[PDB]
């Protein structure tokens, strides 16, 4: 009896992307329990921000090809699925984009809206290959929680659209992989204490401290539903 | 359950259930907890978990 | 592309008709999403008014099994290509390799 | 030669890696075979049959 | 609407015996069946507070592989009977109990001397059988507080210790439905304790343990 409680030590970050977070005091069995519980909750449900609707000037429907542009419109949508955007104070932000000239349209060319920042400014979108080429679009970035395909939102609207909109299915999950280990901790006069090491690779959107605190908040809400049984 | 052509059950457990039950009920001469003693089957389950 | 394939998919993907092959070797002069215009090397010009080449890639259209035949460019602007080399990845191809 | 090419990378020779479990977080006891296989999709789609 | 989730609105606590229980919960978010089931399963097995028996010594015999007259059982049989002896203990940490009886019949659990705060929960548990009136059994047994389940090999005869008051837990995750959502988990706990506590309280004690584990991260 008389068992200890964990704490939160040494948030090291190897790169911008992936970190490893360490929990130093642990009892004998709880290492695997908290490791698997946090791995599941962090992989499944985190707040994310991603791109939903795209409107491009001069494109009626997707499956067309704008002149000057090297890729199709379809590959521009499959490129804009992978856009790392941190939104700080809102829920839907209409970014814009305007570019001409020969060269790659890079995601740094988005007109700087202020509170929205872009994590990775080297991400390619398309390649304009002409002097008289000009791409000009309006991008909608929205905050969500899971994974929502296109057709669910399509039949959720059911009312009207203009023609030029293109719907892009979202990917609201900022983490990508998580692996945890349990190692022998070092607390004085004691040998049966363990230590979590959680190595997580994200897309660069969310800080790992906030991730672990929000995962524990979710698990605490579920067990607060448990404790008051009948 | 039994077949009309011959009195044999047609609810034989197929390939994958066969592999599972065959892997559960075997023996090997040195493993964890060999030669100890148990109270019920449920304590053997609690030792397996 | 497939990781583990026999050494045969290049001849299958070229010798069929789904990809476009440069008839004469030269320099890439214009690439859009729709078409490719090639300047011809001067050694391969028959001397009366040869000029350039134009390939109009086939866009999203119907196949007999109601699948979507498509072509895409795979060369960059101002890049050299040579006679007998690929330009347009068709359907289920990748850089001149059959890729199902 | 497949053994030597697996030796050039840091992969195990036997082609079998310990695999864990998504549900329980336990260990699958014997080693399993993981690899990369190239797969196809045939056109016997379910929204031509139902 | 990002932060909130579905919290459960349960159905029943169907209990069969006075120590058997089955609890249902519905609906849970898609993939929250197995996290809660695995967490409660692994906590209720690996770590609970409970009082059990660690060591026994017979006045007659000081060896395992031996025998004694008058006993239809063996020394091995009587150690296996002494594993399942379920006892609750008040605020002490460990204490010795003594057992002594002559006569013919089943030496049962209520035979043991009372020793104040020590309370046996099952007075009908059969310990051994004596067949001769000249034969008389007397033994010393040690109950002791502990934190789980300890085998004898890591451990005056060494006895296995079963401190954890559960005997069986098994969980199931099956389909359940909120009319427009497709698939939500429905969780089924099935559980047997030993009798030292009713089964309902063990779940809320384990959940209390895990919330107090997360106490140093709930803070925002």
């Amino acid at each position: 009896t008389e068992f200890l409680k964990p704490r939160l030590v040494d948030i090291e970050q190897v790169s911008s992307t992936h970190a490893k977070v360490t929990l130093e005091p642990l009892e004998r069995g709880f290492g695997h329990t908290l490791g698997n519980a946090l791995r599941r909750i962090l992989l499944s449900s985190m707040p994310g921000c991603a791109v939903t609707e795209v409107e491009i000037d001069g494109v009626l429907h997707e499956y067309s090809t704008k002149e000057g542009v090297q890729e199709d419109i379809l590959e521009i949508l499959l490129n804009l699925k992978g856009l790392a955007v941190r939104v700080q104070g809102k829920d839907e932000v209409i970014l814009t984009l305007n570019k001409s000239g020969i060269g790659p349209v890079t995601a740094a060319d988005i007109t700087h809206d202020g509170d929205v920042e872009i994590v990775k400014p080297q991400h390619v979108i398309c390649h304009l290959t002409d002097e008289n080429a000009s791409i000009s679009m309006r991008i909608k970035v929205q905050r969500g929680r899971g994974y929502v395909p296109a057709s669910t939102r399509i039949h959720s609207e059911e009312d009207e659209r203009p023609i030029g909109r293109l719907l892009v299915d979202a990917c609201y999950s900022p983490v990508e992989r998580i692996a945890y280990n349990v190692e022998a901790a070092r607390v004085e006069q004691r040998t049966d204490l363990d230590k979590l090491v959680i190595e997580m690779e994200t897309n660069g959107t969310i800080d790992p401290e906030e991730a672990i605190r929000r995962a524990a908040t979710i698990l605490a809400e579920q067990l607060e539903a448990f404790v008051d049984l009948r | 359950i039994l077949s009309p052509a011959n009195g044999e059950p047609i609810i034989v457990p197929s390939q994958d259930v066969v592999l599972g039950l065959y892997y559960m009920t075997r023996d090997c001469v040195n493993a964890k907890g060999e030669g100890m003693v148990l109270t019920g089957p449920k304590e053997a389950e609690r030792l397996y978990r | 592309k497939p990781l583990v394939g026999t050494g045969m998919e290049r001849a299958v993907a070229v010798d069929s008709g789904v990809t476009a092959v440069a008839k004469r070797g030269g320099v890439v002069q214009y690439v859009d999403a729709s078409r490719i215009v090639i300047k011809v090397n001067e050694d391969e010009m028959y001397p009366g008014e040869a000029g350039i080449d134009i390939y109009n890639l086939t866009k999203y259209t119907r196949s007999n099994q109601n699948t979507c035949i498509n072509q895409m460019p795979c060369v960059s602007l101002g890049e050299p290509v040579e006679r007998g080399d690929v330009l347009a990845d068709g359907p289920s191809t990748d850089l001149g390799e059959l890729a199902l | 030669e497949i053994k030597e090419l697996l030796k050039l990378g840091d992969l195990p020779t036997s082609g079998q890696i310990r695999l864990y479990d998504g549900r329980t977080g336990e260990q699958f006891e014997r080693p399993v075979t993981v690899g990369y296989m190239y797969m196809l999709k045939l056109n016997h789609l379910v929204d031509d049959k139902m």
